[PDB]
């Protein structure tokens, strides 16, 4: 008694854990301030005043 | 003064 | 007993009490969100962005 | 579309 079940991985599964991973691994390198976020998961360079 | 790693510190 | 006492009017209370009546007209017919302020206060056309 | 008298309201 007392273990811990998982069930079988799907492909679906690992690559979600995968693109997870590189999505926490952008949010290391590039920064988690909103403007960081944005500049580093999309092309777009914010204003500073727009975003307080 | 591009985008530094580990987000922006002057 | 029981009057209530003011000071003589010098010219400089006078002139303050105009251009306090003016900046309240101002407020009046100009609006009062902090846009609007700086738009009828002063010259100045601000981003909607910029102020929330 | 100018600076309306009482503030904006559209």
């Amino acid at each position: 008694e007392g273990g811990e079940v998982v069930d079988n991985l799907t492909i679906n599964s690992l690559r979600q854990a995968f693109q997870l991973q590189r999505l926490l691994e952008r949010d290391a390198r590039g920064g988690t301030r909103y403007i960081e976020i944005i500049r580093s998961h999309f092309g777009v360079i914010s204003p500073d005043a727009r975003v307080q | 003064a591009r985008s530094m790693r580990g987000g922006i510190r002057l």
